[PDB]
């Protein structure tokens, strides 16, 4: 089985037909206000008409924030990009601060690009050196001109006659992958492995659909690797690095994009940027953000924060209604997210319990709910495992009041370490 | 020393992968392209002794076949014959396997080639006198 | 044509048995 | 063609500056509303750039947030041709890792003015007819000719492979042979004198002639601290080239939104950038009253120092009144194909009024979503209560933060 | 799997890009009297 | 006897937990002693580490100075084996001019999570008794191995005599051949060369002769971090970067293609997911950056369990100017269980001098136990540890065997602790610079 | 050597066989207490069993506490390994602070490698090989070696006749062969047929000396450090490494624990002997937080060298904190980990002689009465003002012609040179 996460119960947002927050579904306990307004966002995201909108789930430690994008994230599906980072990220020592939020934003736009693949593939008979080289197969035998950059990629995987190769003509690329199963009876032992002969025809076409970011196209050409010349080999050798690519380049893409999507051969799927803790970005990554969010290539942005009216980080005295500069929170949507009742509380719980395989009878759970209602949600949360292991050791398969009290005695919360510390 | 350990992990692929910005003028001045010309005939010249070397260091990964143990690990029936085949060849014996279909044979005899069972083939593809010549 | 034969057998030791190994290079013709 | 990369933001309703040809701004053109006065002024910066004449002219946008100083600027760009260029950066990109910001804004400045220069070229287009090596043979459909090939021609010939039936065309003066298929043929004359033209910013000639591939950092950045003896050696180039006639010096604008993200280095730097000859026209906004200097101690009345102040004209931007917000939201939801109540248009009027713009422009999209969901077709006033409810302005979110203090942390 | 390939980003450019820097004969003097390190490939200090 | 590279550190002693079968500690087993709150809890950690269901559980060892969290820490590596990932840095560690924090970060959490692989594989195992190899001057060879049971000759391929030729295979060696590379490896020759052989100057042991069928099927474990897999995959000379800590900041495609096919591996029989254990020592060194980025690197799946240590009280978080519990925030704190170790007793204290004198090989006198007990409780555990091993050194010098209670005294007013050191510093402040 | 520093009178702790600190020997004066630390902290080295034992010197300026650790180093020889460093050399630009520390910490552990190589070297007299029938086929390839000392002739195993072709051997060549893999290595025609006539440098190398035959043990003394340098980057790829910059890199601890895997081995296998030594950090009060944090790790470990550390700065605040002032400058948990030896201020008399002993080490002739006043020059002032008078005021005493130090002297270059102090004055008024 799968290793369980803190929101592996997440499974979306629950809501009915009409878009109303069903009290206890998908994963999800209460929140309805917030989980209705992540169901307009849901949508936002699935017309693919607006560029740049941006929602700022703000609220309480504890309150689902990071929950809701995830549950976002799932009523989207796997089709649609989803970049989750963290504001912290943006502190590289390779790219300046505007270039990872850039390079975020371009991440969260992905293309489908139907690409036709052509494939060279058989058993070696002839390398006369452009080369006329001729491959066999379960069909018939071709002979077939390259030019010399195959040869010298043959050359490469030392290829001889009597082995399979497999030649992508589209990336000039060739795969030496074994000597052909007729020679396997030869020698009584050799250090080759064998495989049988290819079913196809020499020369094969198929048609593949290959899902890409925007961001994969970018940093593709900005340092290419399919060169295959001397200088770009000479360029390969470099130490890898990121590097701040240009307006120009970007602009390049996109046309390079629009000519796909004219022709037909490619489809753009608008997904979401989710930054967690946006507090922890600085006043010049807020000043970008303007910018940003006002492009209109821009994905759908989802924020989330935590802090009060704190001070804005690279400011010396600015204090702002949850760290973001009141410039920031008038081009964003803000959803809150409330307490919790101790009722969802021991819901979430029991929740958390059904997954992570873990049985627990009505009494304990109802002293957790009550451990719960003081310290925090996922104090009591991360209560249960600890709690299960001392159930086995002392030979039960659940979860009882006494196994819960003598775990509440080994560790301990923040607010009981706080007050033994003062 | 981990150049076997090395292998086994190598098969991340770049998703996208293209050729260098190629920069176009009309009417390339002389004394630039005869810059660039003996610039690439110097590099090829000094490369030319180590070429092999140059081009296995820089050569990307772009391809990823699925492993040959994927084609016994898909059906419980290669797995199965694979013990039979196992045990039969630690006993002396001989087999004929016997399938429907022609592609079934194709991915029989993979899977016969992954286990070091070399083998022969007859099918409705064969002329006459080549099925008997090769039983 | 010219061949060069690298031989290399057990052969028993003199003062499983007593065994050394010992190599017997070959040559085919007087010229090579 | 569904769904391209263009999608609906921010100032994509702003197609212009909506103004006559006395500069006279409409109360309601090309996406504008209202801001008559700014306008104005952004027209007549706009025949400054036109001319191109002067060099080294700044103008400043200044405003409260929301009151269409970038709005004023799209609409410059889009106002201005596509051939002139319009760099637009904001002020925190000028801190890299690569570059110093000097640097950067150095070339900011140097992509903001082009060179174009045009030249002719030879290009033989047609279907071959008979290849001997040696002697070629192309058709069109109107004419044929045999040529006498020359060695480079043959060993280009040879290096790509071309056989009778092939449509190719040849650049004359440097063999470069493309093949286009096999035979529609190419209909009128067989040999043709093209002239090309290309504008060339002085960064991308900069960067070109920095190193040998040069030209892979304009796409990679990668571009160093260009050294000032290759931009000295190509303003001097350049120079020549306009004396001559072979080029043409394009001005354009540098755009650097939220400009206050500046430090004192940058604006000293800006103090003598914009007094030499090839200086762009520059345009910046800012909504910062009188604040610091980053980098600095000092208060200033733009957080820009009164040194670059002098240097530059100040345009300033109203506050909206009912109409023009009206008007906006108008814009807005033709922009977004939402239909919308008369009632509703008053409410969001409203709302926008009493709580902010971009508020009520966002309260259309979700409103229009929220209709769509329950199988409507016009947005009305039930469908932007929903909206309202669901989503919070600042005001409304600082006071339930306000309310819930103790629950959030570093409240103060 | 295998990656999607793109065909190169062509980038035009006019001719005279290319001859900026490109100054006459008749203008560049023999500077490499003023060439050092050259000669630490070439001569000796004794043989100097 | 020798010295190892491995000497007596400061841990030595510890070899485990000191707990029974129901995680109850023992007063003194394992090298542990005391801490029997804080021992049942990294007991319970330590099941919940071997069991491996539970992604992203951080627990902090908080306590005063002295109380033996390092100890914990230790204890638990200790009885978790080498089989299971536990990368053990200092909070200061992350701070790199190679790669931004959150990518140290991001390198540590995926250091402690093994990925071990499974493969078959065609070994031929048996000793030469001939080879005959034939080149013109392409080469036809023949080979012969015996295993006891049979004994089968070969008729050799041109690769695999150029693989045998590179190995310098003579009749008498145990060769091993890999029949699916031809790989070919020495374990060792079953008899001499011919004595008439100058040079040769060897007379290595000859292992026993193989047994049973020439090529059997043979199973190989390989275990790597997803760390590995990262660096490897990165660059076309990744594996360089591995050792020399040359990786710049990998991509995070990189990551999740690796993420998703790992992931595909373990649903597949071909890897299994080992998950480990990350224990940042000192964690009040992370600034506010770092405690954000691990509280979203713990939510996922691949995260391991994440162990902490410091003994600050409430004060203030690195890079900021608030002050909160351990130097850590509130919100990184609700992620974790707190472990809390006590200060110890006389009896406790005068157990841990008792194994520390027993792993240097001390022998000590029960007054010398006393009085050292006495000025380890009065100065600190780690002083009296620390006079433990001059003592020792000024009984030898004194042709001493047993340390007696001269020997203690005089180490102790040789070597100063915090306290008097201080007072003598204060006493000539004058001299000393900056007040 | 030959130069004179400000130690080098340093000559060593001196003690008697008891542990005792002597009055003055060996260069050293006064510091009894502190002497006699140091020498059971240089039995604690010499023992080998310890790791990471830290000690910390702490005194006011010029009380001798890195003359101490230089002493220590004296006492034990050049055979272990002793890594100075100053706290200030771990704010690099190219790596980490907690590498420098950590790469510090593995250049104080030595490990000595012990090669044993059998070889026969000589001038080749006869390379026949030895016809037989097989059971032409060859049995052996005789040849024959000349050295100064004689001749021998060897029966080689036949399949070393590919490497003698390789190598080209002919008569009147010297070769090697070494007895455990039988590859023959060829060095050059024999000197004795050399003329004068001809030109070639490489190809003649003198006949040898000794025996045909050769026992040669190889001792080579390394650290840990340069192991890891060793296998973090060994020397097209090495062609751009070598053109590009070889900045230090951030060793990761894989490399580490496979070098220290490999250094077991060998020192199972009785090829190396460690040799654990001493990391010395003067002016450890330039170390930072994130330091001293990671020092709390790193003397912890088990493979860690023993670690002398020295400040002066009393109550100071420790740098990279605000605001937190500790003891020496260094944090009151790592001062829980290290044994304190103090160092006291010396009197007039103590003083008097450490001016004597840098005098006889400077050969400067110093008169009786230059010496008292000097000494009281001394306790005001400092010491090392008053040391650093002698040698300008042997040279002033040279210019009058006077081979001895006059008191004469003596003042007058107190009147040209000033020190802090009295600098301190002017400046104020
Ligand atoms: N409504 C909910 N229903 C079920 N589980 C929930 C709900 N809200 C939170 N949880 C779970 O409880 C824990 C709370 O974590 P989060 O949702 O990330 O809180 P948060 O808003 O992100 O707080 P911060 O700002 O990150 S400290 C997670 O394990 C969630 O999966
Ligand atoms: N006169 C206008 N006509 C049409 N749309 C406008 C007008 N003024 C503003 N807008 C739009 O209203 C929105 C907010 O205006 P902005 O241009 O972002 O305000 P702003 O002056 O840039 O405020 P700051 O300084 O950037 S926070 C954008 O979508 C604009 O396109
Ligand atoms: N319960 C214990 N049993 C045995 N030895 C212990 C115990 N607690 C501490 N020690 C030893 O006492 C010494 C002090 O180390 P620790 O107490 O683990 O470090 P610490 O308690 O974390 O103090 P800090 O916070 O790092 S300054 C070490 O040599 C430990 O091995
Ligand atoms: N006891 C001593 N015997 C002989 N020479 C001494 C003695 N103490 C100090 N010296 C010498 O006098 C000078 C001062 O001693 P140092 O070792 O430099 O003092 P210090 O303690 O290192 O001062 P700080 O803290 O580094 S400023 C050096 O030249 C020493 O060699
Ligand atoms: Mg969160
Ligand atoms: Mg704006
Ligand atoms: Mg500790
Ligand atoms: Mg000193």
């Amino acid at each position: 089985t799968q290793r369980i996460a803190s929101h592996s119960h997440v499974k979306g947002l629950g809501l009915d037909e009409s878009g109303l927050a069903k009290q206890a579904a998908s994963g999800l306990v209460g929140q309805e206000n917030a989980r209705e307004a992540c169901g307009v966002i849901v949508e936002l995201i699935k017309s693919k008409k607006m560029a740049g909108r941006a929602v700022l789930l703000a609220g309480p430690p504890g309150t689902g924030k990071t929950a809701l994008a995830l549950a976002i994230a799932q009523e989207l599906g796997s089709k649609v990009p989803f970049c989750p980072m963290v504001g912290s990220e943006v502190y590289s020592t390779e790219i300046k601060k505007t270039e990872v939020l850039m390079e975020n934003f371009r991440r969260a736009i992905g293309l489908r690009i139907k690409e036709t693949k052509e494939v060279y593939e058989g058993e070696v008979t002839e390398l006369t050196p452009h080369v006329i080289i001729g491959l066999k197969t379960a069909k018939g035998t071709k002979q077939l001109k390259l030019d010399p950059s195959i040869f010298e990629s043959l050359q490469k995987e030392r290829v001889e006659a009597g082995d399979v190769i497999y030649i992508e003509a589209n990336s000039g690329a060739v795969k030496r992958q074994g000597r052909c199963d007729t020679y396997a009876t030869e020698f009584d032992l050799e250090a080759e492995e064998y495989v049988p002969l290819p079913k196809g025809d020499v020369h094969k076409k198929k048609e593949i659909i290959q899902d890409v970011t925007l961001h994969d196209l970018d940093v593709a050409n900005a340092r290419p690797q399919g060169g295959q010349d001397i200088l770009s080999m000479m360029g390969q050798l470099m130490k890898p690095k990121k590097t701040e690519i240009t307006d120009k380049l970007r602009g390049e893409i996109n046309k390079v994009v629009n000519k796909y999507i004219d022709q037909g051969i490619a489809e753009l799927v608008p997904g979401v940027l989710f930054v967690d803790e946006v507090h922890m970005l600085d006043i010049e990554c807020f000043t970008y953000l303007h910018r940003a969010l006002e492009s209109s290539i821009a994905p759908i942005v989802i924020f989330a924060s935590n802090r009060g009216n704190c001070v804005i980080r690279g400011t010396e005295d600015i204090t702002s209604p949850h760290g973001i500069p009141l410039d920031l929170l008038d081009r964003v949507m803000i959803i809150r997210t409330m307490l919790y009742t101790p009722q969802e509380m021991k819901q979430i719980i029991k929740i958390r319990a059904q997954t992570e395989g873990i049985n627990i009878s009505e009494e304990a759970l109802n002293h957790l709910g009550e451990i719960g209602t003081k310290t925090t949600l996922r104090y009591s949360v991360q209560l249960l495992t600890p709690a299960n292991l001392l159930a086995k050791i002392n030979g039960k398969d659940s979860i009882e009041k006494e196994h819960v009290e003598e775990i509440s005695e080994l560790f301990y919360d923040a607010k009981s370490s706080a007050k033994i510390l003062a | 020393s981990l150049q076997d350990v090395i292998d086994r992990v190598a098969f991340v692929i770049p998703p996208v992968v293209a050729a260098p910005p190629s920069l176009r003028v009309p009417r390339p001045p002389p004394l630039y392209s005869h810059r660039m010309r003996i610039l690439r005939q110097g590099l090829r010249e000094h490369a030319a002794p180590y070429f092999q070397q140059l081009r296995q260091t820089t050569a990307p990964r772009l391809l990823q076949f699925p492993e040959l143990r994927l084609v016994q690990f898909d059906s419980g029936k290669l797995e199965a014959l694979a013990i039979l085949l196992q045990k039969l060849k630690s006993e002396g014996r001989r087999v004929l396997i016997l399938s429907q279909m022609i592609l079934m044979l194709d991915i029989l005899e993979m899977f016969l080639n992954f286990h070091y069972l070399t083998y022969v083939r007859i099918d409705e593809n064969a002329s006459s006198e080549q099925r008997q010549e090769l039983m | 044509g010219p061949i060069i034969t690298y031989h290399s057998v057990t052969v028993p030791l003199v003062g499983p048995p007593a065994r050394c190994s010992r190599t017997f290079i070959t040559f085919s013709d007087d010229a090579t | 063609d569904v769904t391209r990369i263009e999608r609906i933001g921010a100032h994509s309703h702003i197609r212009g500056l909506g103004l006559d040809d006395a500069l006279e701004p409409r109360q309601a053109s090309q996406g504008m509303v209202g801001q008559l006065a700014a306008r104005r002024a952004a027209g007549v910066v706009l025949e400054m750039i036109r001319e191109g004449k002067i060099a080294g002219r700044a103008v400043l946008i200044a405003g409260q947030p929301g009151t269409g100083k970038t709005a004023i600027a799209m609409g410059m760009a889009q106002a201005l041709g596509p051939d002139t260029p319009f760099t637009a950066i904001a002020g925190s990109e000028i801190f890299s890792l690569e570059m110093s910001k000097t640097e950067a804004l150095t070339q900011a400045f140097r992509r903001s003015i082009g060179v174009r220069i045009k030249e002719e070229t030879e290009i033989i287009e047609g279907e071959v007819v008979e290849i001997q090596i040696g002697k070629l043979t192309l058709k069109t459909t109107e004419m044929e000719t045999i040529y006498d090939l020359g060695t480079k021609m043959i060993e280009s010939l040879t290096k790509d492979k071309v056989q009778a039936g092939d449509v190719i065309t040849i650049d004359k003066a440097t063999g470069k042979i493309s093949k286009l298929g096999r035979s529609q043929c190419p209909d009128g004359e067989l040999q043709k004198r093209k002239e090309v033209v290309h504008t060339v910013s002085l960064h991308e000639i900069d960067v070109i002639n920095s190193r040998t591939q040069g030209f892979l950092a304009l796409f990679s950045g990668d571009t160093g601290e260009i050294k000032s003896e290759v931009r000295e050696q190509i303003n001097a180039k350049v120079a020549e080239w306009r004396e001559e006639g072979k080029a043409e010096i394009i001005p354009g604008v540098l755009f650097i939104d939220e400009v206050h993200m500046l430090d004192i280095e940058s604006f000293s730097f800006l103090n003598r950038a914009l007094e030499s000859d090839m200086a762009p026209v520059l345009i910046m906004a800012t909504n910062r009253g009188i604040t610091r200097i980053r980098g600095t101690s000092y208060q200033s009345p733009h957080g820009i120092p009164i040194d670059l102040l002098d240097r530059l004209l100040i345009v300033s931007t109203t506050p909206y009144s009912e109409k023009d917000t009206k008007q906006i939201l108008r814009i807005r939801c033709e922009e977004e194909d939402v239909e919308m109540s008369e009632d509703a248009y008053t409410v969001l009027t409203r709302i926008g009024l009493e709580t902010s713009l971009r508020y009520a422009i966002q309260l259309i999209t979700a409103a229009s979503l929220v209709c769509r969901k329950r199988k409507g077709t016009e947005v009305q006033v039930d469908d932007i209560k929903r909206v309202y409810s669901l989503f919070l302005d600042e005001s409304r979110s600082t006071q339930y933060m306000k309310e819930y203090q103790d629950a959030f942390l570093f409240n103060e | 799997g295998s990656s999607y390939v793109a065909g190169p980003l062509e980038y035009p450019s006019a001719s005279l890009i290319l001859k900026a820097l490109e100054r006459d004969f008749w203008k560049e003097a023999d500077l490499s009297m003023f060439d050092l390190i050259g000669l630490e490939n070439k001569i000796t200090r004794h043989e100097a």
